[PDB]
């Protein structure tokens, strides 16, 4: 009979991907989630011809990558692949999560939730092995933000000790960052595997806000092509940086190998930190100041109830879209800041960029969305 | 709280998209790099197999390298023993260690010129300027001793005693050798040294346009006929 | 459970359609492209610029008085 | 030799000859004194980006 | 350099030649095994050398 329907293998993928009701007027901004899972294959698969080179020798770890990016075959293309790779996976990140600030996405409390905790993983698996190329850059930050959680007043003294194996950078630390990035990787990938199976029984969504039961089509012959396309889109976009002009999202002081003896005179990481980077700094108090740098993922988990309009998604409310335009120039206004030297109107500039992401989204969205609710009768 | 000399741009005759490099620059560069200045660098990573792609034949490249006899390594009975050379062999050291090489050239120490371009804000133009526009020092400027007045350096000043000025070399290829050309040939030199894989890139680079861009229009064809099934229906209704 | 057999109900309602290979798929893309967009970008135009205008001002502003207090400091240098 | 005859060349211009007008000014102000904060530190710079912006584009021209 | 250092607590047993090369030149061509593991890498043990010995 019909083998699609009676074999337990094929089962589990007709219900998933080739047979599921889905709505029909998706822009594209449904689009970019299924690239990110492009990206999650690219790195991985990239990320252990290295690991199978590179040597955890506090005094041999930065000729390791000199020799690769010169020695074997191929080997500049994949150095370059895996460090350009990533400046784009967090491309992809701030616009699949601002589009859920859009068409109300949120109200998806479960699938809603185990987000953020990516979001988490994500950024710092970054942070904890950009500073194995063991460069100036790369220990001159490590020792910036291990001095921050020192200074919590009972917990400071003896964490960050275990972390280093001894007072410093030495052949105790380099290996165990390099434990890190092995096993924060692996485990993301769970995470992701459970985000979906929320997703089957509330189905997608639609970018008017109104449930649409009644026309549904399927996901084979229409989101697989659609999809198929913009994908072999992205490999333009990707292999044109990196093979055009690869040193332009970089920084020229990973060059000079690892010394304790000079000091980088114009310290900054690279461009997608320096948001929650630019709010620390910004402040004086130590103690305070690391806790304000997490008040923003967590700022997140406290939005889907202080919800107050009557309608889902701003399509249908001409006001409140004044209001989601000055939240990323906030975020770009924010992230010119940080990357340049304290001057005059910095500190005071930088300022207000801070006091803001929050009046935005605590005090003005959830007051701004009656004065419109008293305007329709609801 | 000063200020700084940003280096202006040059056309550089590799600068463009889907340029070349000029494969007779970087053979003169080498003569002046051994000649002149090889002495306070390492130049560690690039061995004697590097330039018989580049710069030199075979034949040609063995015989630069018999002229510099090093120390080589212990064995049985005579151990750390004089030899001639091979063609692995790295580029030899001018200097013992960090000690001597302070104690030297007033205690600072000379970078080692493999990753000296990349790791400048700037690059090759930068490189170019600062080997050419020296100045005596204005007036009211207090100086060290052993320091010579250069405005392209963040302290304005530097340990360089002047080592490139006319006709210090001879070009063998019958060239009137002009303190320009000279420089223009070691910073051609310099940068491909810093940065091999600049001539097998822009050529993949070429070769994934001119396929990708008529495989891709192809897709989207086959994508309309299916999307045309859904935009040609008409939707009435009779209560 | 909530496959293709059991959702909304509605009554009374007709549709009609034909083939791909009984038609073309490009009826006047040039002479239609163009309007939709002109139409369109009016409407937005004025909803996502403003906002992004205040910035040109204040960087502008910032970098060439810094500027001024960097390259310009020996103005107020009074000897 | 074709540089010191190409920035001969390029002096000529009013930027440069404005610029050295400025700086020998300056050299006369501080050569009076000896405790003045200044040195050529500015005007001197003025006087290069002048020279630089005009000989950046004909000089490789000139090579044989 | 090549100058001479009294030791500390940190330096390793001293090792005979310069090279183990140089021990085919004095001793027959026979290189001495070393005595780190020649224990466990026989069959008998720590009673196949004491059997050796007075034998
Ligand atoms: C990988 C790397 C990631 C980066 C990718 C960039 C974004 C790509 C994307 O997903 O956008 C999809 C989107 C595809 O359009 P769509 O499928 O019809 O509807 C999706 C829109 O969200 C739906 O928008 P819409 O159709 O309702 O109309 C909105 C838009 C008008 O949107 C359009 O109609 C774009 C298509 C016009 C045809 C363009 C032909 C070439 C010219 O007008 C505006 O409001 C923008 C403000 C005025 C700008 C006028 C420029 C319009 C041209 O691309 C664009 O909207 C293009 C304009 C956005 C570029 C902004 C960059 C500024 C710098
Ligand atoms: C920050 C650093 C990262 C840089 C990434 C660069 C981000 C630039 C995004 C480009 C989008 C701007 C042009 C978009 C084109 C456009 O305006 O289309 C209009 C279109 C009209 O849509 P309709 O459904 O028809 O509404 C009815 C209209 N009558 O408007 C939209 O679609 C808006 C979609 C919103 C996407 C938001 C993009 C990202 C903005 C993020 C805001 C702040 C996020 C904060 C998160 C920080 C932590 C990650
Ligand atoms: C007189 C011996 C000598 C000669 C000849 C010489 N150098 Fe140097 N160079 C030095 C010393 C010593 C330093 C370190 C200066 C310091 O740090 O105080 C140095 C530093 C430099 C710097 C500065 C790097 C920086 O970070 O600013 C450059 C550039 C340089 N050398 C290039 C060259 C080149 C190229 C040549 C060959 C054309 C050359 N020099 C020939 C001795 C020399
Ligand atoms: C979410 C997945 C990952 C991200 C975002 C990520 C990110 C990064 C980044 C940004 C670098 C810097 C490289 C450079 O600057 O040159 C790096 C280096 C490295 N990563 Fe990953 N990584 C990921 C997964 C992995 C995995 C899964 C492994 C191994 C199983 C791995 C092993 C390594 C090694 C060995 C290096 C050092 C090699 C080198 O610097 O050339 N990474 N990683
Ligand atoms: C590795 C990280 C992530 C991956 C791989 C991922 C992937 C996906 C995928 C495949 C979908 C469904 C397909 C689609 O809607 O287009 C989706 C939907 C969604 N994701 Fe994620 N995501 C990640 C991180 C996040 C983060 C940080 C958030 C922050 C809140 C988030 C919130 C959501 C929401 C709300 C939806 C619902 C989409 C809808 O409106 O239907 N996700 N994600």
């Amino acid at each position: 009979t019909n083998i699609r329907k009676s074999h337990p293998l094929m089962k589990i993928i007709n219900n998933a991907f080739i047979d599921l009701p889905a709505p029909s007027n998706i822009s594209s901004w449904w689009n970019f989630g299924s690239l990110l899972g492009i990206c999650l294959i690219l790195q991985i698969l990239t990320g252990l011809f290295l690991a199978m080179h590179y040597t955890s020798d506090t005094t041999t770890a930065f000729s390791s990558v000199t020799h690769i990016c010169r020695d074997v075959n191929y080997g500049w293309v994949i150095r370059y692949l895996h460090a350009n790779g990533a400046s784009m996976f967090f491309i992809c990140l701030f616009i699949h999560v601002g589009r859920g600030l859009y068409y109300g996405s949120y109200m998806f409390l479960e699938t809603w939730n185990i987000g953020v905790v990516l979001l988490f993983t994500v950024m710092a698996t970054a942070f904890m092995g950009y500073v194995l190329p063991w460069g100036q850059m790369s220990f001159w930050g490590a020792t910036v933000i291990t001095n921050l959680l020192s200074a919590i007043p009972y917990i400071g003294t003896d964490l960050v000790e275990w972390i280093w194996g001894g007072f410093s950078v030495d052949k105790a630390t380099l290996t165990r960052f390099f434990a890190f990035h092995f096993i924060l990787p692996f485990i993301i990938t769970a995470l992701a595997a459970v985000h979906l199976l929320f997703l089957h029984e509330t189905g997608s969504n639609n970018p008017t806000g109104i449930s649409s039961d009644m026309d549904k089509i399927p996901f084979h012959p229409y989101y697989t092509i659609k999809d198929i396309l913009g994908a072999l889109f992205m490999m333009l976009i990707l292999l044109i940086l990196v093979l055009f002009s690869p040193d332009l999202l970089g920084d020229p002081d990973n060059y000079t190998p690892a010394n304790p003896l000079n000091t980088p005179p114009h310290i900054k990481p690279e461009w997608y930190f320096l948001f929650a980077y630019a709010i620390l700094r910004s402040i004086p108090n130590k103690l305070g100041g690391v806790l304000a740098l997490v008040a923003s993922i967590l700022i997140l988990i406290l939005m889907p109830m202080l919800h107050t309009s009557k309608q889902r998604s701003m399509m249908f409310r001409p006001l409140s879209q004044c209001l989601f335009w000055m939240l990323v120039a906030d975020l770009i206004t924010l992230t010119w800041i940080g990357g340049q030297p304290v001057e005059h109107p910095f500190i005071i500039i930088g300022q207000l960029a801070s006091i803001l992401y929050f009046l935005i989204i605590l005090v003005l969205m959830p007051i701004t969305s009656i004065i419109e609710n008293n305007l329709l009768k609801w | 709280t000063d200020l700084e000399l940003h280096a202006p741009s040059y056309p550089w005759s590799h600068r463009g998209l889907l340029s070349s490099l000029d494969h007779t620059s970087i053979r003169r560069g080498f003569q002046v790099y051994k000649q002149v200045c090889s002495s306070c660098h390492s130049m560690d990573y690039v061995a004697y197999r590097h330039l018989v792609g580049v710069c030199y034949t075979e034949e040609e490249a063995k015989a630069l390298a018999e002229e510099v006899e090093v120390q080589d390594g212990p064995n049985e009975d005579g151990e750390m023993f004089m030899r001639p050379g091979k063609l692995s062999d790295y580029f030899p050291k001018p200097y013992p260690n960090p000690e001597a090489a302070r104690a030297a050239n007033n205690g600072a120490l000379p970078p080692d010129l493999s990753y000296i371009v990349r790791a400048r804000h700037g690059g090759e133009d930068y490189v170019f300027s600062l080997l050419t526009g020296y100045c005596e020092p204005p007036t009211g400027v207090s100086l060290r001793e052993g320091l010579y007045f250069n405005p392209y350096f963040p302290g304005q000043a530097i340990a360089m005693a002047p080592p490139i000025y006319n006709e210090v070399l001879e070009f063998d290829d019958g060239t009137p050798a002009t303190m320009s050309q000279v420089a223009k040939d070691v910073c051609t030199f310099l940068r491909w040294a810093s940065e091999p894989e600049h001539d097998h890139r822009k050529r993949m680079g070429l070769k994934m346009l001119m396929m990708m861009g008529l495989l891709l229009p192809l897709v989207y064809a086959m994508k309309r006929h299916k999307w045309s099934v859904l935009k040609s229906r008409k939707l009435a209704y009779r209560p | 459970g909530r496959e293709f057999g059991h959702l909304t109900r509605m009554r009374h309602v007709i549709t009609y359609s034909l083939s791909p290979f009984e038609q073309r798929a490009f009826p006047h893309y040039f002479t239609k492209g163009i309007p939709n967009v002109l139409r369109r970008t009016r409407a937005c135009i004025l909803r996502v610029a403003p906002p992004f205008v205040v910035f040109y001002l204040v960087y502008t502003w910032g970098t060439q008085e810094f500027e001024k207090s960097k390259r310009k400091n020996p103005a107020a240098y009074e000897n | 030799d074709p540089l010191t005859t190409v920035r001969e060349q390029c002096e000529q211009i009013e930027k440069c000859i404005k610029a050295r007008e400025r700086l020998e000014l300056c050299d006369q102000r501080v050569s009076s004194r000896s405790q003045t904060e200044e040195d050529c530190t500015e005007e001197l710079f003025d006087f290069l980006h002048a020279r630089d912006h005009c000989v950046a584009h004909k000089l490789f021209n000139s090579l044989k």
